[PDB]
């Protein structure tokens, strides 16, 4: 309701680059996957075409559901608060 | 083929103990096993050699003394699956059958609960296993409650259940009581119990019906697998008790079936391998033969056949007579089917006497063509199948010397049924019967010739059975007249138009082999049958008369003769009173008359192609009046059969005008020509759309000699009628048909220099291309939808229809600017989003670019287009699929010429409404831009053309919102990174100015959101552009729609979290805290202070 | 219900075939059955019950039912006369002290009503044993010419070498296939 | 008193039919024996529409169980509510089409349709005011879909002035592994676009995704997908088996939800997504349910109603809620100025309330729409069908058995025309 009841606090990981630490970011719930991909591209300086995002909730360890469709939102994939976001390139 | 799932199934069976622990993996394994074992449900014999070890892996676990309940339950389920896949009769023989497996399986069955619908399979297969173990030669006394008592109790407990265990219990009872030591001990008690249960159960009670079914099945199995010298004493009382059960007068099919089975087993037992009680069973079976169900009649026929196979000759003759008596006209189709089944069962064993052949054969003549229209659909398919089965059995029933006289009544009956029927099963049965008769007796004429052509696969296709196979079989004299007679006395009088048309085409194809018979004995009947009360008959009587006339005209044309060489003065006289005797009987009135509208029309074209001697008679005037009335009253016809009737009328009118309307070679009667065109063009302004379309199509189908001296008038009329007038804005079909007629005229008149008012030349082609280009641009919309597209396609087909004409004759008339505009329009159409229209435009472009006879002059970028569209990648490229069309069409943007229209057409699919199309278009655009993302010239030109397209398409919502969405998607990807370097970029200031006026005062949440997203994405450009974007965002934040406010706040937060250089370090945190602690969907009074504080923090002016 | 469903069932029933090989003990039933399929014949114990053997020959899926020849079992052979198309009778040639008995059991089997319609096949076993009455001598001791209601054809064989076994198999498969098209 | 004759075809069809029958029997006060043990008068009001009164006041399902394999029939007969069914309505063979539509429409289908029509007529005779037929099958095999299309064509030649409902289930490469599946999902459409009035599409890819993401299940099974199909079927037939302000039976529902003769593919949904295990869940509210039912995550089809124009929409509520509240919430939802304003919700949206709620839940809502987004599903099959039709690899099995290239070309043309009409109506606007 205050624009702070929608933001999902997710921790980002980098399996490819293990030297990097962990960063926990609050992203809007209705934020499309395309916007998150563009943000990650502008941050890590990696092109958007070479990016693969996945979400993994803590309730189901070991699972890794891919995010293919870029037009959908994070809420469509049942992304709850406190889910890990893996990025591969 | 072989068992490929050998190792897989072995591993699946081995991995069992470590699966039953849970529930998910167990269900997965069960589903996998079922899917693997169901593949051999059609060819189960493949599992024969692989069924010995599999069972060995499923039973040893059941006999283990340390196995849990779930494991044995899963094993029993797998065993039941294997048994219901292969067959218990062929699978129980491999089970243990020693005397040490009788107490481990009988006592094991006493550990199951009959009220457990979860583990029920275990209670089924085990009864079968007990029946298997009961086959040992040893006695039960040496092994000793006793075992026989427990077995009887278990059987009398599962026989009264509504689960699948009833069949297993009945099988066990049948295999147990029929033993040496069990017959003289436990048999009368079970019989008395069954009699009491039958005299204590009902058909209305759900439990009573189940008990009756169970006891009847048990009795039937006992009498089948029982002795003849032991069951006869009790058979009398069994039949006496069954007679009172009132099974025939019950509302259950299974009960009646079991009763018929039990009464035919009793009858068989009464006889030896006539006493009292046989007549009772005979009459009961004769009465039951007239059932509604198919299983009851089949069982009754089987029982009657089995009884006749053991009775004297007089009894067999009486049974045959009683069966034949069930064929009178007063009977029903069920009685006929039962009689046919009984006759087949009797002939299968060879019991019928030759003296009956004089009658039975006749019954077949009326059985192989049983067709009684019962309301909507007709009946008689099962009757035809039974007749075919009887004919097949006749191959072995009688001898050839006895059937000799009936070799043309059975070989011609089989030929007519296996080629001119409506069901494929009946045709296949007839073909099989014919093959069996040819293989056994071999007396039919040309049996091998009919078997080679009419094969098991060729007979499946019905359309081929009425053309290729029909003519091949009728080529012989023995199948020339009967086939046509049957087609005229049956197939033509059908209740389906498709069947009537098929029969008419078959008669047309067959007339070429017998011109005399099809013009002396077939024409007189069909000519008089056109005056019957029935509509379909008259419709099949007009079609048959039109096909024979066409065939006779063609046959004559071979000898340079007329069609009157075959038709006498009485034929042509009666063919001229067809349109007159309908108009007189107002037959064309009503929906029934619409059939006569499609009939007489077919009679006008055919007769118009034979050059009949009707020139200068009232029949031509009558046909013209009928055609005009049919073309004018088109709105009174259903939309389903609206195009077919219109096309038929247009073809008939064209044929009439080309044949009859012709004074001298290359000329026409001035009077009739002036009379036609007058009304033809006057009706083009008819407020009705259907009439306008019909008259336009009629004008477009006129020949060339009639358009001499009056082509300019028709041209200007068709040009003025195809316009988006203020009174006819939603007239899409009218313009479509007008363009179609214009194209047809341009194609039929050809080209001829120095002749504007006769053919196409340099004085009207410029007015033809202008009208085509004007009609091309059409994006009308109404409640129905985007119907304008229906016209756009019709324009494309026209632009080509003319381009290939002038290119083949006087190519110099084709200008350069006109061809360039046509190519640009074709590219724009191919860049559309619809699949069908996109594929059509792509095909038109490929045909226009890959014409070489001569090639078409003035094609912008011919070499580049040919290189980007190879000749081999034409049929394989699926233009209908966006994936196989967008990456192949986006390459046209590289060409300067194909950059404006291509981009304008691509903007609608990039910002469209479909998720798959938008994704593919965006991917193609990104792949195309990745190659021109370095050189600033390409990006600058792209930005310039995009701004021009957006500025020439402002407030056209059709293109503003798609263009805004495309801009947002491109900015989200970041294709203008080099432009972000300098401040106040030209494409970054022009677009901002355009977007503000575009959404300015917008009451659409669709274009408002796009503008908000564009403004949020445009913040990357530093300078005054970012300040203006922030000011506009802060201004629109105070909209009157809470949804707009909250979406704008979310987008602002997103673009702020994305770009970090938009706000300082000690200001960004405060801005984020303010945005996180504010309600952007509540009363604007409190939101005003937050907006003011945000503007003061970010430096945005305070309006 | 038509030819597409009835013919599919008749072709399968004709392929399958059943053969009940009866006889007294010590005759050579189990040994001959094992030799037919080609297995060991060095250890054969008395069959205290009944066994079934599925074989494939010339496409004819046969199911041989071998029942023990003990006297106690003679009172239970009636449970194997269901759908019996043939009856194989093994007669011991090297034992004249019990040939007459073999005739008795051969006279009651033909009288059975369920065994009717089948074909009889007599096999004189132990013809490699000195003192083994020939097939001509056995043709009269068992009274073969007296039979008329059913077909028959004596043919001596041997369970050791395994000769004259398959030759008689073809004659048996041909006689049943000759009447399989039409029974009457 | 409009009666409805239920028919089942194929393994999945029979399974979903039995599941729906059991669910409704567990919600209308009917016990397995077939005796009514209820505590209300809202159950035995429209019970004659799904049951027949027999001796002793017993209610009997009017379902005809047809197949070509006996395993599923025996499993359904020996289930919880198996004895309640009529053993005289169990039609089944021993072979099966074999995943081939030609063998299930011509080879074996015609041999058993002759007997199935007898039972169909017997069941339709007891119906006083016959309303039509409702088949339940799939579109990924030869037996099920073939027999379904055959029966529909037969019911369109014997019962032309009758309603024809088809709760087809579209397959998914995720659930099945056969390569000819696209074919079974193509020709059937020809029969389901020309011989049908309503077609409730049930995608097997959307249900699998919902079970893998929402339910967070390790390995979703056919019992988890049959729990969802049964819930959707029970929610769709709410107004048909219970009274209310929305008295739209089979025919009236088709007259109020079929705005076009050819376009009639719906997209049912269900906001309270309950798993096959437990069913206890907080009692949602009216606005929360209205907002969660319109979400694409709570849809049974793999289509986004947002990406397309809406044709007809209907919402049926079943809980301790008011119809006045349902109408105040709907009026607020369709107002931009209001804070409760949302998109993808036009003004043509009916409303209904059910006094008797679904089992396990106290407040539920079921949405039935007809947006053009369903076209996105059809195209998903086109790319999987034509890609093989151009090669004619497995086309021999159909040609040599009965079919022909003409039928395939006609079906492809019909599918293309349907897709074109859908894409054209997607941009339908009038002022
Ligand atoms: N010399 C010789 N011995 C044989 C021949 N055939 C069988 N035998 C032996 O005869 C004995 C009895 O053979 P089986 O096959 O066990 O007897 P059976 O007739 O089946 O007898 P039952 O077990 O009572 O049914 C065994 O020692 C066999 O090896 C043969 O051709 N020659
Ligand atoms: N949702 C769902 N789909 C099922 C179920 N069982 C089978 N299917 C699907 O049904 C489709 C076709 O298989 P079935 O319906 O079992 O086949 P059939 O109709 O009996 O046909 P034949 O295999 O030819 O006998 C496949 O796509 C399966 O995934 C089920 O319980 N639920
Ligand atoms: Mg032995
Ligand atoms: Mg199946």
């Amino acid at each position: 309701l205050m624009l702070k009841n929608q933001l999902l606090t997710l921790k980002i990981k980098y399996p490819h680059q293990l030297d990097q630490k962990v960063l926990e970011k609050q992203l809007p719930g209705s934020m499309t996957i395309q916007k998150v991909k563009g943000l990650l591209s502008r941050l890590l300086k990696v092109p958007v075409s070479d990016l693969l995002l996945s979400y993994e909730s803590p309730k189901k360890p070991g699972r890794e559901i891919e995010l293919e469709n870029d037009l959908k939102s994070l809420q469509f994939y049942s992304v709850e608060n406190g889910d890990c976001l893996l990025v591969r390139w | 083929e072989a068992f490929g799932e050998s190792a897989e199934t072995r591993a699946l069976l081995g991995r069992l103990r470590e699966v039953h622990g849970g529930g998910a993996e167990r269900e997965v394994a069960l589903e996998r096993f079922r899917v693997i074992m169901d593949k051999y449900q059609e060819q189960p014999h493949l599992l024969d050699p692989h069924l010995e070890w599999m069972m060995n892996l499923l039973l040893d676990i059941v006999q283990d003394q340390t196995s849990p309940a779930s494991l044995v339950h899963l094993a029993f389920k797998f065993l039941y699956i294997i048994t219901k896949v292969r067959g218990y009769k062929t699978f129980l023989r491999l089970f243990p059958h020693e005397v040490a497996d009788v107490e481990p399986v009988l006592d094991l069955v006493t550990i199951q609960n009959p009220k457990d619908h979860e583990a029920w399979e275990t209670r089924y297969m085990l009864l079968l296993w007990l029946s298997v173990t009961c086959l040992i030669p040893f006695d039960f006394s040496r092994l000793d409650m006793s075992i026989m008592d427990r077995i009887l109790q278990i059987a009398e407990s599962y026989l009264i259940v509504s689960d699948k265990a009833r069949d297993a219990a009945a099988v066990l009872v049948s295999r147990f009581i029929t033993r040496p030591d069990v017959k003289q001990s436990k048999m009368a008690e079970f019989l008395d119990w069954s009699l009491c249960n039958l005299a204590r159960s009902s058909f209305q009670t759900m439990q009573g019906v189940i008990t009756m079914d169970g006891t009847l099945q048990a009795l039937a199995q006992i009498f089948k697998h029982g002795k003849r010298e032991d069951c006869l004493p009790y058979a009398a009382t069994v039949l006496r008790c069954l007679d009172g059960c009132r099974l025939p007068e019950s509302n259950q099919t299974l009960l009646r079936k079991l009763g018929v089975k039990l009464v035919q087993r009793l009858g068989l037992t009464f006889l030896k391998p006539v006493p009292e009680g046989v007549e009772r069973v005979i009459e009961q079976l004769l009465v039951g033969l007239k059932d509604k169900d198919t299983v009851v009649r089949w069982s009754a026929a089987k029982g009657i056949g089995r009884m006749a196979g053991r009775l004297p000759r007089a009894l067999a003759d009486d049974v045959v007579g009683s069966v034949l008596d069930c064929f009178s006209f007063q009977e029903t189709d069920k009685a006929w089917h039962g009689g046919c089944l009984a006759l087949a069962e009797l002939g299968r064993r060879g019991l019928l006497l030759p003296s009956r052949l004089v009658d039975v054969v006749a019954v077949i003549l009326k059985a192989l063509t049983y067709d009684e229209k019962r309301g909507a659909c007709s009946v008689g398919t099962n009757v035809r199948d039974a007749a075919c089965y009887v004919c097949w059995a006749f191959a072995r029933a009688y001898e050839p010397q006895e059937l000799k006289p009936f070799v043309t009544a059975i070989s011609s009956a089989l030929v007519i049924a296996a080629v001119f029927d409506r069901d494929i099963n009946c045709r296949r049965a007839a073909s099989a019967a014919f093959q069996e008769n040819v293989g056994r007796q071999g007396t039919f004429p040309h049996g091998i010739d009919i078997l080679t052509t009419a094969d098991y696969f060729a007979v499946g296709n019905r359309s081929n059975c009425f053309l290729v196979i029909s003519v091949f079989i009728a080529g012989f004299p023995e199948y020339t007249q009967p086939m046509i007679d049957h087609l005229v006395t049956m197939k033509i009088s059908h209740w389906d138009g498709v069947i009537r048309e098929l029969a008419a085409r078959a008669l047309h194809n067959l007339a070429q082999q017998a011109p005399e018979f099809s013009a002396t004995q077939v024409f007189p009947r069909l000519l008089s049958m056109t005056l019957s009360p029935d509509l379909h008959m008259r419709h099949g009587s007009i079609l048959a008369c039109a096909e024979v006339a066409y065939a006779l005209y063609k046959l004559a044309a071979q000898e340079n003769r007329p069609v009157t060489d075959h038709l006498d003065e009485q034929a042509v006289q009666g063919l001229k009173q067809i349109h007159q005797q309908l108009y007189d009987r107002q037959l064309y009135r009503g929906l029934g008359g619409q059939l006569m509208r499609q009939a007489v029309c077919v009679l006008i074209e055919k007769l118009s192609l034979s050059k009949m001697p009707f020139r200068g008679d009232t029949v031509i005037d009558g046909w013209q009046w009928l055609i005009n009335d049919t073309l004018r009253h088109l709105h009174l016809i259903s939309s389903h059969s609206r195009q077919q009737m219109k096309d038929a009328a247009v073809s008939a009118l064209a044929a009439l005008c080309s044949e009859y309307y012709m004074k001298e070679p290359g000329e026409a009667d001035p009077a009739i020509q002036e009379e036609l065109i007058t009304q033809y063009l006057a009706e083009l302004r008819n407020p009705e759309e259907m009439t306008r379309c019909g008259f336009s199509l009629a004008l477009g189908a006129l020949p060339g000699f009639l358009l001499k001296g009056r082509l300019q008038q028709v041209l200007t009329g068709l040009r003025a009628v195809t316009h988006t007038s203020p009174e006819d804005v939603s007239f899409a079909e009218s313009r479509r048909d007008g363009l179609k007629a214009i194209a047809r005229i341009c194609q039929t008149v050809g080209v001829k220099a120095g002749a504007p008012d006769e053919a196409v030349c340099g004085e009207n082609v410029s007015q033809i291309y202008c009208a085509l280009l004007g009609c091309m641009d059409d994006y009308t919309t109404d409640s129905r939808g985007d119907v304008g597209t229906w016209v756009r396609k019709a324009a494309m087909t026209s632009l080509m229809d003319l381009t290939l004409l002038l290119a083949r004759s006087q190519p110099e008339l084709i200008e350069a600017h006109t061809c360039e505009r046509i190519m640009c329009c074709v590219a724009q159409q191919a860049s559309e989003k619809i699949d069908r229209f996109r594929a059509h435009a792509a095909s038109v472009f490929l045909t226009l670019l890959h014409f070489d006879s001569p090639p078409i002059p003035h094609v912008p970028h011919r070499g580049e287009l040919e290189k980007l569209f190879p000749r081999s990648d034409v049929a394989s490229v699926n233009w209908s699929a966006p994936s196989q069309a967008f990456p192949r069409i986006t390459q046209l943007l590289g060409l300067p010429t194909y950059r404006y229209h291509v981009l304008l057409g691509l903007v609608v699919s990039l910002g469209g409404l479909t998720e798959s199309t938008i994704r593919h278009s965006t991917q193609s655009l990104f792949e195309y831009m990745k190659g021109i993302q370095s050189d600033p010239q390409a990006l600058g030109s792209f930005s310039g053309t995009l701004l021009q397209i957006f500025e020439d398409n402002l407030l056209n919502e059709r293109v503003s919102v798609p263009l805004l969405k495309t801009l947002d998607h491109v900015l989200t990807h970041g294709c203008f990174d080099i432009f972000t370097t300098e401040e106040d970029h030209p494409f970054a200031v022009k677009l901002l100015a355009l977007c503000k006026k575009e959404i300015k005062n917008s009451k659409d949440i669709q274009k408002l959101l796009s503008g908000i997203a564009v403004f949020c994405e445009m913040v990357q450009f530093p300078g005054d552009v970012r300040r203006q974007a922030l000011l506009q965002l802060c201004l629109l934040l105070c909209h009157r729609f809470p949804l707009i406010r909250k979406t704008t706040a979310s987008q602002v937060y997103e673009t702020l979290l994305t770009y970090s250089d938009v706000v300082g370090a000690d200001v960004l945190d405060e801005v984020v805290t303010v945005l996180s602690d504010t309600a952007w969907d509540a009363e604007l009074a409190v939101v005003r202070e937050q907006r003011n504080r945000l503007c003061d923090l970010l430096g945005v002016p305070r309006p | 219900m038509g030819l597409l469903t009835i013919l599919k069932k008749m072709k399968q029933k004709e392929r399958e075939l059943r053969l009940l090989m009866l006889g007294l003990d010590n005759a050579g039933k189990t040994t001959i059955l094992k030799k037919f399929n080609g297995e060991d014949i060095d250890t054969i114990s008395p069959t205290l019950g009944f066994n079934i053997k599925t074989l494939e020959h010339r496409g004819f899926k046969l199911n041989i039912w071998d029942v023990g020849g003990q006297k106690s079992l003679r009172s239970y052979w009636r449970n194997y006369f269901e759908s019996t198309d043939g009856l194989i009778w093994v007669v011991d040639s090297a034992d004249r002290q019990r040939m007459q008995d073999c005739q008795r059991e051969l006279q009651s089997l033909l009288v059975e009503e369920r065994l009717a319609g089948a074909t009889l096949l007599i096999f004189a076993n132990k013809q490699d044993l000195p003192g083994a009455l020939s097939s001509n001598a056995i043709r009269e001791v068992l009274e073969l010419d007296s039979i008329r209601s059913h077909h028959w054809c004596i043919q001596g064989c041997s369970a050791v070498t395994g000769e004259n076994l398959l030759p008689g198999i073809d004659w048996l498969l041909d006689d049943i296939s000759s009447r399989i098209f039409t029974a009457d | 008193m409009r009666e409805i004759v239920h028919i089942q075809a194929g393994q999945c069809g029979n399974q979903i039919g039995a599941k729906f029958w059991e669910v409704i029997s567990d919600e209308h006060g009917i016990d397995p024996t077939g005796t009514y043990h209820g505590d209300s008068d809202l159950q035995l009001d429209r019970i004659s529409v799904y049951y027949n009164e027999a001796t002793g006041g017993k209610y009997v399902p009017r379902a005809i169980l047809v197949d070509l394999e006996p395993g599923t029939m025996d499993s359904v007969r020996s289930g919880p509510f198996g004895q309640i069914f009529r053993p005289d309505n169990f039609v089944f063979g021993q072979s099966g089409a074999g995943n081939n539509w030609a063998k299930g429409h011509y080879t074996e289908g015609a041999e058993l349709v002759d007997s199935v029509l007898d039972v169909v007529r017997k069941e339709a005779e007891s119906c006083d005011c016959l309303q039509g037929f409702q088949l339940t099958h799939s579109l990924g095999g030869g037996t099920g879909s073939g027999m379904g299309t055959l029966l529909i064509s037969k019911i369109r030649e014997e019962y032309p002035d009758r309603i024809m409902n088809t709760f087809s289930v579209v397959p998914s490469p995720k659930v099945s592994d056969t390569v000819v599946e696209p074919y079974n999902a193509t020709l059937s459409v020809h029969q389901l676009v020309e011989n049908t009035d309503e077609t409730y599409c049930i995608d097997n890819e959307a249900l699998y995704d919902i079970c893998f993401r929402t339910l967070k299940l390790t390995t979703p099974t056919y019992g988890d997908l049959n729990h969802l199909v049964s819930a959707t079927m029970s929610g769709v037939t709410t107004c048909l088996r219970f009274p209310g302000q929305l008295n739209a039976d089979l025919r009236k529902l088709a007259v109020n939800m079929v705005p076009f003769p050819r376009l009639h593919f719906f997209m049912p949904g269900f906001a309270p997504l309950t798993s096959r295990g437990s069913q206890q869940y907080r009692a949602l509210t009216v606005p929360e349910l209205t907002q969660q039912v319109f979400d694409a995550k709570n849809m049974m089809a793999a289509c986004d109603p947002r990406h397309g124009r809406y044709l007809t929409v209907a919402a049926v509520f079943r809980g301790r809620m008011s119809m006045k509240e349902v109408d105040e919430q709907m009026l607020n939802v369709q107002n931009k100025n209001s804070s409760y304003f949302v998109e993808w919700i036009p003004n043509n949206v009916k409303t209904a309330v059910c006094d008797i709620p679904p089992r396990g839940l106290k407040m539920a809502v079921t949405f039935i729409g007809n947006s053009t987004a369903i076209q996105e599903l059809f195209k998903r099959i086109s790319e999987q069908f034509t890609a093989m039709f151009r090669r004619k690899a497995f086309l021999h099995w159909y040609t040599g058995e009965g079919m022909d290239e003409m039928e395939f070309t006609e079906a492809e043309s019909n599918m293309n025309d349907l897709v074109s009409e859908y894409q054209q109506y997607q941009d339908a606007t009038a002022e």
